[PDB]
């Protein structure tokens, strides 16, 4: 139960929404790759160790 | 220390062409891209700024 | 015995964080055309801004917004790794990397 | 000046990355040419005494 | 990781090598013809606008 | 990705199974050099007591 | 204890050599084909999941 | 556009089938060489213990 509801009225501020937008994605975007950085860490600990 | 069953010479040998594979990577995606960074390239300051 | 265990745990610890970071590529891939849609729409809403811009542009460039943003919600509504839809919901994935619990 | 800034963000020149793709193959050789050797390191001992 | 069934290094280099060929391919089609905007190039603006 | 999971997964790195296949070849020539041996130690005693 | 209508020395040390043997049909079998699951290779997981 | 999609349909790009002939080709010759070995080892232990 959940569809994009017809705007109410012309957005205020067509630039402040986007840019709120950009820090998200760009934000979990950055989160996301941190941790691609802990696996591979990880995985070159885990050899060592295995060795 | 002369074992068979288990090298513990050729375990380590391998693990660092495995390294060395890897670097040959990133410098090959960057060569053939153009681009250094691409997602864990730079985590934050790359990709957020750029 | 020990040992053993803790070797293979580490080994296949080791082929399962793999997988994490090839879930993450994937979702990154998702992420990146959704910031290239999103690039569009930003300077669509800078061309829009002008007073000169009649309301028949301001029609087409709202249909181009609207497929835009179809768009983001069709390529993370329906993508996955293994039959898990990574972008549709939020959740935690925990890895097991290591023989421990 | 964005362009500049941001190009240098993203892109690497390569000068640097043909020298360490170049300095990665001979570590893959060198490392390829030496794991042989760790391989018969050890039969040579066993079969010479055995 | 030495894998010779499926060489993971030659897929996304060469994907590089096909989005450059896209580029390459935009570039001639608006150099030869004169015009930026044909059918996607702009998708509601440009075309409307025009 | 699919194919670079499913390549670890299905493909082995032979780096691994080369020194598998060596150590397997050293314990069978040292196994059938110790076999014959194994083979001759009741002879030479009932023999040389009889 | 020096028996000769059976020898109990020979069939173990044999054994080792069949367990070899196949160490070594394993490794020649992932190495020529290229792929390390077959068919037991991984039960459930490499199959299924592969 | 006929002509696009019928060649999508019928024409290869290379760039995937030059590739797919030398992991062929590096696996020939890794069969080859692994023949040779398995060809050998029954040898050694029948003339080895007879």
């Amino acid at each position: 139960p959940e569809l994009a509801e017809a705007a109410a009225k012309t957005t205020e501020n067509p630039l402040q929404k986007i840019d709120a937008a950009l820090a998200q994605v760009d934000a979990l975007r950055s989160d996301l790759g941190a941790v691609q950085n802990r696996f591979n860490s990880a995985i070159t600990n885990l050899g060592n160790t295995v060795n | 220390a002369q074992v068979i069953n288990t090298n513990s010479l050729s375990l380590l040998t391998q693990n660092n062409l495995n390294k060395s594979q890897s670097a040959l990577g990133t410098a090959i995606e960057r060569l053939s891209s153009g681009l250094r960074i691409n997602s864990a390239k730079d985590d934050a300051a790359g990709q957020a700024i750029a | 015995n020990r040992f053993t265990a803790n070797i293979k745990g580490l080994t296949q610890a080791s082929r399962n964080a793999n997988d994490g970071i090839s879930i993450a590529q994937t979702t990154e891939g998702a992420l990146n055309e959704i910031n290239n849609n999103l690039q569009r729409v930003r300077e669509l809403a800078v061309q829009s801004a002008n007073s000169t811009n009649s309301q028949s542009d301001l029609d087409s460039i709202q249909a181009e917004i609207t497929q835009r943003l179809n768009e983001i919600d069709r390529v993370s509504g329906q993508t996955q790794f293994n039959g898990v839809k990574v972008l549709a919901q939020d959740n935690t994935l925990t890895i097991q990397v290591g023989a421990n619990d | 000046n964005l362009s500049e800034v941001r190009s240098r963000i993203e892109d690497s020149d390569y000068a640097t990355e043909v020298s360490n793709m170049s300095r990665a193959q001979i570590l893959q050789q060198a490392g390829t040419s030496v794991l042989a050797q760790a391989n018969q390191v050890p039969q040579n001992v066993l079969s010479l005494l055995r």
